[PDB]
């Protein structure tokens, strides 16, 4: 509102975010030179932003889940 | 030096003031009939169209005075002006901190009406003491003229 | 010049006065204990042996002072 | 000479004081917030931890002032 055109002090101006900016996909490499897509998801989890979702019949067996995790991926 | 303590009391909130000895009773008069302007004090912060904080005690007072400066009573011309200049000083001093009235008024009671109340009370004593606005731009227009922001109308 | 506003208030009637700066607190004293001389203010004009108008505010005040001039207190001659 | 009457009022007891003109408002300030220090006045002589006589009006006042001399406020040394 009005007070933001006249605000004297520091950090008085705020900038409406850009989703492409703020939430844009990226790339990054490790000290051991892996390459991750840089998203909120992958950073949170610590692994690729591609994930195998929980699915009763097929995603139940402890094998397939452990295997998909050994593959360094997020499964449920 | 020539100093006389003045208090502004309402419910839970009061303010301390330091008047010249000469001007202490002129400011006592306003303080007096001004606390009559105020209704029956709530010890809470909710009575509508009445002070929530201490920033409103000064604001509501500044305007109370500026009404009798510009309008009516000609018996006390110089005294009104002195009373004004002091409150406007104590205000820009403590409450405003060299920032604009808006961004400071923007920080009072959640009631939208009251925040405007503070602003009109200041530009009431600002004009009734003849003080022009000083040519500052805002953090916005600084960073605007410095091409950090790209303002449009 | 050396001027200090003084009010005389009772119920619906008040009076405006312009004192020398020096003499403003001497007249504040009288005004003060004089409004204690007055009873509980009626917002009407009927309380017997008490002010009806503003001509009586001054009249009742003038006598209140003249009592302490001529009689008693020698500290403030 | 440079003299200004000062009163100390509580219930049935009051005291008369003669101040230099310059120092009359410094002593008005103490007198004022000091009578706020005092509770709701009894017109008798019994309220516990509160003045019975006029020797206590001055006594309780002298200490009220000496607290703000020695401690705190440096504006009015």
């Amino acid at each position: 509102y009005k007070p933001e055109l006249f605000d004297r002090d520091d950090n008085a101006v705020q900038f409406a975010v850009d989703w492409v900016k703020e939430h844009g996909p990226r790339l990054v490499k490790t000290s051991v030179g892996q390459t991750f897509v840089d998203t909120k998801m992958s950073r949170l989890l610590g692994v690729p932003p591609v994930m195998v979702a929980g699915m009763t019949p097929t995603t139940v067996p402890w094998d397939f889940v452990a295997a998909t995790m050994n593959a360094g991926y997020h499964i449920e | 030096q020539s100093l006389r303590p003045l208090v502004l009391t309402h419910g839970s909130l009061e303010f301390s003031f330091l008047v010249p000895t000469s001007l202490h009773f002129q400011a006592a008069q306003l303080k007096d009939s001004f606390l009559a302007t105020l209704p029956q004090p709530t010890e809470e912060l909710a009575q509508d169209d009445e002070p929530s904080s201490v920033v409103e005690l000064v604001a509501r007072y500044i305007a109370f005075v500026a009404h009798e400066v510009d309008e009516g009573d000609e018996d006390a011309h110089p005294t009104n002006l002195e009373v004004l200049k002091l409150i406007l000083n104590e205000f820009e001093r403590a409450f405003m901190r060299g920032n604009d009235v808006h961004a400071i008024a923007a920080n009072v009671a959640g009631i939208t009406a009251k925040k405007i109340g503070v602003v009109r009370a200041y530009y009431a004593g600002r004009a009734a003491a003849g003080r022009a606005p000083k040519p500052y731009d805002s953090a916005l227009f600084r960073a605007a003229a410095e091409n950090n922001v790209k303002i449009y109308s």
